[PDB]
C-alpha cells in the first residue's frame, strides 16, 4: 500500500534548525507532487510546503524564507530544512503525498495519520 | 472538504493571476483543477486531415456549469492522408475554485480522416 | 455621457484586468468598447486560398490612435478552392477606456481566393 | 553592460503584469529581458513546407536555467515549394529580474524545406 | 417600438424583500442584456444589475450577496430579486435594454423615463 | 540605416528653459521606444527620460516634474522640454532608440556617439549676491 515515513522532529529553542525527512513507498515518486502538513492543537491541518513533480516549490507566508522543501528522486525521501524556528512553528508535522494511483484525501485526514503518524517538533522561546 | 491534491493546485497558484494546464500524453483533452474563480483560454494546437480529403470542423466542449463564451472552429480540406495544422480555440466564463474542468475536441463539420500532434493548453485568468 | 451600452460593458469587467470580445456573426471583423486603457491582443482564425491557387498574406488593420506594436501575418500558398488554416495576430497598445474600436483582416500581399470560418477573438489586457 | 533595450524593458514594464516581445526583422528568434520574475508563454507562428515534400514537426527552444512546462508543436506534410501554417506555442517556468533570454525554432522531427512569414511573440507574466 | 414595462416596487422596512419584473417588446430579447438603473432623489443615474446574453451577471458592490437578477427569454421578462432591504435601497428602480437594432441612450436617460417609467421602492429604518 | 539627429542644446543660466528635438528614420517610429541620455565628464552614460510605443514615460529622479518627454510621430520626432534648469543638468545629451529591426546596443554606446553625435547644455549657477 501507499506508506509514508516521518522522521527529524524534536525539542529544540528558537533560532535552532530542524530536518524533517519523508520516504515514500507503494507509487511512483518521480510523477508525485509532495509536501507537509502542520497540525498545533487547536488549530486546523495546513499546508506548511509542498514541492511538485516539475520541481516548483510552495511555502507558507508564515515559513517563506526560512524553510526549504528539496527532493531527492533516488531516495523517494522529501526534506523539509527547518531554520531560524520559532516557538509558533511547535506543531505534529505529516508528509503527503499527490499520486493520481491513490485517491486524494481531504487535508483533515492527513494531520490525523492517514499515511504516517507524523513527526512532532517543539520549539521553545 | 477539499482533497491534498485540490489543495496542492490551490496553493501552488495561490498567488498568481495566471495558471497554465495541459496532457503530457496524447494532448487531446486536458482534465484540471481550478485553483480560483476564473475564465479559460482553450487552444487545441491540431493537425489532420478530412475522411478520404475533403472537409472537417473541429471545436471544443463546453463542460457541464461553463459558458463557452466565444469559439473559433478549426478547418481542413482535401490533402488526404497528409496531416496539416487546423487550430481550434474557445474562451470560457464561469469556473470555480476548486472545481475539476474536462476539455475535449469535438467535430463541429465533416468527417475526421486522421490526426497528428494534437496539444491542448488551458490559460486560466484569475477573476479578481 | 456614456450610453447604456457602454455602461454595461464597462461594468462588466469593472473588476477584472483581462477582457473578452469577438463577433457572433461571421467573424471576420470585431467592433467593441474598451472596459478600461489597455493592450489589445487580437487573434483573427482564418481558413482560405490564394486567388486561382498560389500566395495570399493576411494580417488586421490599425484602428486610429492605436499602434500595432507587433503583428504575425498568416500566410497560405496552392491548394486552390480548398481552404487551409492561415491566422494572423497582432498586439495594439493605446486603448482608452469608454472608446469604441474596430479590427478588420487586411491583405499584406496576394490576392483572396476565399474565405471558410474566420474568427476574430480581442484580449484586453487592462493597464495598472 | 545592459543594452538600451535592456535598460528601456525593466523601466517601461516596471508597474505592468503583462509584457510582451517579438523581433521586427526575421522573427525566427527573440531575446529579451525579463522585467521582473515570470512565466513565458512563447508563440511561434510559422508557415512552411518539409523537404521534398512530407513531414516536418517544429518547438521552441528551452533556454538556461527555464523550464519548458508545456510544448504543442508545430506540424506539416507534403505541399512541396509551398508555405503553409505550422504555428508552434510552448510555456517556461523560471524567468528571474533582469535575465536575458533567447527562444528560436527548433526541430523536433524530419527536416526543413523553407520557411515563410515567420513571428515569434513573448507573453510574459508577472509573478505575484 | 422598444417598449420597458416595469413592475414590483412597494413599501417594505429593512430586512424584508421585494421582486421586481420588467418585460420587454419590440426587439429580439434573447440577443440583448438587461439591466436595472436605480436613482434616489439628488443622487446619479446607477446600474445596480445586468444579465447578459450569454447568461453572466454584474451586481454593484452595494447590493452584491443580497440581489438576484434573472431572465425568462420565453416571457421576455427580467427579474430582479431584491432581499435584505436597506433604506439606502430607496430609490425609482428603471429597466433598461441593450440591443444592436436601437441606439444606446445616454445613462441620465434611463432614469427620466427614456423606456419605461420606474418602479418606486421604498425602504424604511428597523 | 538608422539614424538619429538631436538638435535644441545649449548655453543657459540655472532656472531657464531648453528644448531638445530629435528626428529619427531608418526603423518604423510608432512601433518604436524613444529615449534621451546624457553625460556629464566623469559620470556614466545615464537615461534621463524615455517615451514609450504605448505613450507612458519615464524620467529620472533628478528631472521627475522638471523635464516633460513627447512625441510626434508623424515627424519621427522626440522632443526632451527641460524647464527649471540646473548646472547639474550641464551634460552632453544623447538621443536613442529601441526598435527590434535593429540590434540593441550596450548604453555605454550610446553617449559615444552610436547613433547621433549628441547636444551639449550648459548650465550656470544663479543665486542672489
Amino acid at each position: 500500500q501507499v506508506q509514508l515515513v516521518e522522521s527529524g522532529g524534536g525539542s529544540v529553542q528558537a533560532g535552532g534548525s530542524l530536518r524533517l525527512s519523508c520516504t515514500a513507498s507503494g507509487f511512483t515518486f518521480d510523477d508525485s507532487d509532495m509536501g507537509w502538513y502542520h497540525q498545533a492543537p487547536g488549530n486546523e491541518c495546513e499546508l506548511v510546503s509542498a514541492i511538485f513533480s516539475d520541481g516548483s516549490t510552495y511555502y507558507a507566508d508564515s515559513v517563506k524564507g526560512r524553510f526549504t522543501i528539496s527532493r531527492d528522486n533516488a531516495k523517494n525521501t522529501v526534506y523539509l530544512q527547518m531554520n531560524s524556528l520559532k516557538p509558533e512553528d511547535t506543531a505534529m508535522y505529516y508528509c503527503a503525498a499527490a499520486t493520481t494511483t491513490v485517491a486524494s484525501p481531504p487535508v483533515r485526514h492527513v494531520c490525523n495519520g492517514y499515511w504516517g503518524q507524523g513527526t512532532q517538533v517543539t520549539v521553545s522561546s | 472538504d477539499v482533497s491534498v491534491d485540490g489543495d496542492f493546485t490551490m496553493k501552488k497558484f495561490a498567488d498568481s493571476y495566471v495558471a497554465f494546464f495541459a496532457n503530457k500524453g496524447s494532448g487531446n483533452t486536458v482534465t484540471f483543477t481550478a485553483p480560483w474563480d476564473c475564465t479559460a483560454e482553450v487552444e487545441l494546437f491540431y493537425h489532420g486531415w478530412g475522411y478520404s480529403g475533403g472537409e472537417w470542423e473541429i471545436g471544443i466542449t463546453t463542460p457541464s456549469g461553463l459558458t463557452q463564451i466565444y469559439e473559433a472552429t478549426g478547418y481542413t480540406n482535401g490533402h488526404d492522408n497528409q496531416a496539416i495544422s487546423m487550430p481550434t480555440k474557445a474562451i470560457y466564463s464561469g469556473l470555480k475554485k476548486g472545481l475539476q474542468y474536462t476539455f475535449d475536441i469535438r467535430d463541429a463539420n465533416g468527417r475526421g480522416g486522421g490526426p497528428k500532434h494534437p496539444m491542448m493548453i488551458v490559460k486560466l485568468y484569475r477573476n479578481a
